[PDB]
């Protein structure tokens, strides 16, 4: 139940549907901000 | 030129006035073969760190290894064995 009164936190929450924890400022913050085994350089 | 490495074949413009590359450290990358003239490149030989995990001495002397940043192929009881995590 997300009855908070009309504040929506939504954006701020966890997304099911998202990397498995991070909601979509958090998402949209990872995206902002730019093992390599043997075999990958060889 | 001596060197320790791995080589492999590739495929480098190499102008016929050029003999090997270099790496930006001022280090040789690829070099062509004074016989079958071919641009192979040198690579360092397989590293990876090694740390040991281990629980204080007085408790025990058993330690489990971890090689870092290294898929669990190209790694002695404690090199290979069914204990092996990735
Ligand atoms: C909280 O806000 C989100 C978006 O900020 C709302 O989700 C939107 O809902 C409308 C339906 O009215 C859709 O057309 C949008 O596509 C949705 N956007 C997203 C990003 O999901 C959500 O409905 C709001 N919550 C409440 C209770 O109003
Ligand atoms: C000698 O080297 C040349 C490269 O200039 C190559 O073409 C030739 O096949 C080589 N011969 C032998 C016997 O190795
Ligand atoms: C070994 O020493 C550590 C402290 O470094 C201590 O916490 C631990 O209980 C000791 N183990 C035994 C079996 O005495
Ligand atoms: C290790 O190599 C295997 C080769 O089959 C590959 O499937 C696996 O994803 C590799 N591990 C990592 C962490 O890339």
């Amino acid at each position: 139940i997300k009855d908070f009164g009309g504040f929506n936190f939504s954006q701020i929450l966890p997304d099911p549907s998202k990397p498995s924890k991070r909601s979509f400022i958090e998402d949209l913050l990872f995206n902002k901000v730019t093992i390599k085994q043997y075999g990958d350089c060889l | 030129l001596t060197g320790t490495g791995v080589l492999t074949e590739s495929n480098k413009k190499f102008l016929p006035f050029q003999q090997f590359g270099r790496d930006i450290a001022d280090t040789t990358d690829a070099v062509r073969d004074p016989q079958t003239l071919e641009i192979l490149d040198i690579t360092p030989c397989s590293f990876g760190g090694v740390s040991v995990i281990t629980p204080g001495t007085n408790t025990s002397n058993q330690v489990a290894v971890l090689y870092q940043d290294v898929n669990c192929t190209e790694v002695r009881v404690y090199s290979t064995g069914s204990n092996v995590f990735q």
